């Protein structure tokens, strides 16, 4: 089985240096041409950089030219990408891809995030949506970076949820909406406690929502 | 204006069990640095018969199963060793690796037949 | 650089309809150099269909290419739950390689109004010195939507935020959270805050709304 394992993502300030790893298994890795691609949150897919066989032949983006650097370790079975002079722009999922003998991207890695910002780790604020058929929320405030998981009740309560996806603020930090309908009669018979799970900052929250 | 790449519909090989054929390529440009692979199609499952990196004017080497002449936009390719099994269809691909554009070419393949 | 240009933007449909997506290149495209990709959320894309019309491994029957030159189709002819996602095609014979900018593909329903709700700040971020207020559109379809901010009747513009789900997994509908964020002193200079909202399902925008 082909496999294709990123690591190195993560969070780096504007200006400085990142390195991405790929390694590869399930296939003679010399035998193939390998790709980056990218993909701003919400956006499409967007070729980033090409490297030959063994390694004589690379090519790059517009947007990248100058700034990132493609390399294969053969004897390691590894892709890099060196991605110097970072831009907040450069933000992404970074996928590396095989070329298939035939030309198309036949196998692609997970991906891993790349969040480049100067703003600090910090977990959360946590604000109840009070209620006032009742819709209760949680608002998970000024954190940084992404993401954040919001569950309610500690999984006792999935029917009904939305979390939606978070806004970057002009402040650098992070904001989502949790939020829940339930039924009026349950309010102030149940009680209703989102639990906000912060990995990046190592930072759980419960908050409850009362009336 | 766009790559192409042109090769022999079918050839017999020989009672040697040799088989060569012509695979030539256009591009919008003058490549300098060519590899050439030839790749064997066979029921979607394709895999490598042997490949070259080619400095136009610098002679096209590879070895052990085939030997390749190069002459302007023009490889002629020997591939030595064909047995029974080995009929098939053979593609030729051109990629041109410098200076840029890199360019992907894939004939249409050679049906080789063995005897 | 060749552009890929995709279209529909969006194909609503329903489950065991036939979809048909469009590709049209800048400059000629040889079909060996044409590729369709799949992508669900949260997940890498996948390569669909390769030299125009040839089904990598392991794809279904249901999924078929055709197309030269600048033109290129993707046919699903029977949309299976599992079909419903983002499809990018990508040309792959010259530098730089370039995709099409995605053509979702998205189960059509009844259509169904937002319920509405707005939530003031809580008395905790106030103290903290900041106001956020939030409009909920709870459950809609289709995805088109206006939420409008008042404060004492006035329409604000660029002190608001906007986030959408996912179609959900069970009624195919949609939700959308808006954060209008203002300074305490700000919040605190106005009395009527209102959340309008404009959708298919309405026969005319609802404002919900409260005083401080």
């Amino acid at each position: 089985q082909v496999q294709l394992v990123e690591s190195g993502g993560g969070v780096v300030q504007p200006g400085r240096s990142l390195r991405l790893s790929c390694a590869a298994s399930g296939f003679t890795f010399s035998s193939y041409t390998m790709h980056w691609v990218r993909q701003a949150p919400g956006k499409g897919l967007e070729w980033v950089t090409f490297i030959s066989y063994d390694g004589n032949n690379k090519y790059y983006a517009d947007s990248v030219k100058g700034r990132f650097t493609i390399s294969r370790d053969n004897s390691k079975n590894t892709l890099y990408l060196q991605m110097n002079s970072l831009r907040a722009e450069d933000t992404a999922i970074y996928y590396c891809a095989r070329t298939g003998w035939l030309g198309p991207f036949d196998y692609w890695g997970q991906g891993t995030l790349v969040t480049v910002s100067s703003a600090s780790t910090k977990g959360p604020s946590v604000f109840p949506l009070a209620p006032s058929t009742a819709a209760l929320g949680c608002l998970v405030k000024d954190y940084f970076p992404e993401p954040v998981t919001v569950s309610w009740n500690s999984g006792a309560l999935t029917s009904g949820v939305h979390t939606f996806p978070a806004v970057l603020q002009s402040s650098g930090l992070y904001s989502l909406s949790s939020v829940v309908t339930v039924p009026s009669s349950s309010l102030g018979t149940q009680t209703y406690i989102c639990n906000v799970n912060h990995k990046p900052s190592n930072t759980k929250v419960d908050k409850r929502v009362e009336p | 204006k766009a790559m192409h790449v042109a090769q022999p519909a079918v050839v017999l090989a020989s009672s040697r069990g040799i088989a060569s054929f012509v695979c030539e390529y256009a591009s919008p440009g003058k490549a300098t640095e060519v590899r050439v692979t030839v790749l064997r199609q066979a029921d979607s499952q394709v895999t490598e018969v042997c490949a070259a990196t080619y400095m136009m004017g610098n002679e096209l080497t590879f070895d052990s199963i085939c030997t390749g002449t190069s002459s302007g936009n023009q490889v002629n390719l020997t591939i030595q060793g064909l047995r029974a099994m080995d009929t098939g269809l053979y593609i030729c691909k051109v990629e041109l690796m410098y200076p840029p554009p890199y360019y992907l070419g894939i004939g249409n393949g050679t049906q080789i037949y063995v005897i | 650089e060749i552009v890929l240009t995709q279209s529909p933007g969006t194909l609503s449909l329903s489950p065991g309809e036939r979809a048909t997506l469009s590709c049209r290149a800048s400059q000629s495209v040889g079909s060996s150099y044409l590729a369709w990709y799949q992508q669900k959320p949260g997940q890498a894309p996948r390569l669909l269909i390769y030299g125009a019309f040839s089904r990598a491994t392991g794809i279904p029957d249901r999924f078929s290419g055709s197309g030269s030159g600048t033109d290129f189709t993707l046919t699903i002819s029977r949309l299976e739950p599992e079909d419903f996602a983002v499809y990018y095609c990508q040309q792959y014979g010259s530098s730089p390689w370039t995709f099409g900018q995605g053509t979702k593909v998205e189960i059509k329903r009844t259509v169904a109004a937002p319920s509405v709700f707005i939530f003031p700040p809580s008395d905790e971020q106030l103290k903290s010195g900041t106001a956020s207020v939030v409009c909920l559109l709870n459950n809609f379809y289709p995805r088109e939507a206006k939420v409008q901010w008042k404060v004492d009747n006035a329409l604000q513009s660029g002190n608001s935020q906007e986030s959408v789900t996912e179609q959900d997994s069970k009624d195919s509908t949609y939700s959308l959270s808006s954060t209008l964020t203002l300074s305490k002193a700000d919040y605190e200079k106005h009395k009527v805050y209102a959340c309008e909202v404009t959708h298919q399902g309405l026969s005319s925008p609802v404002t919900k709304s409260f005083n401080r």
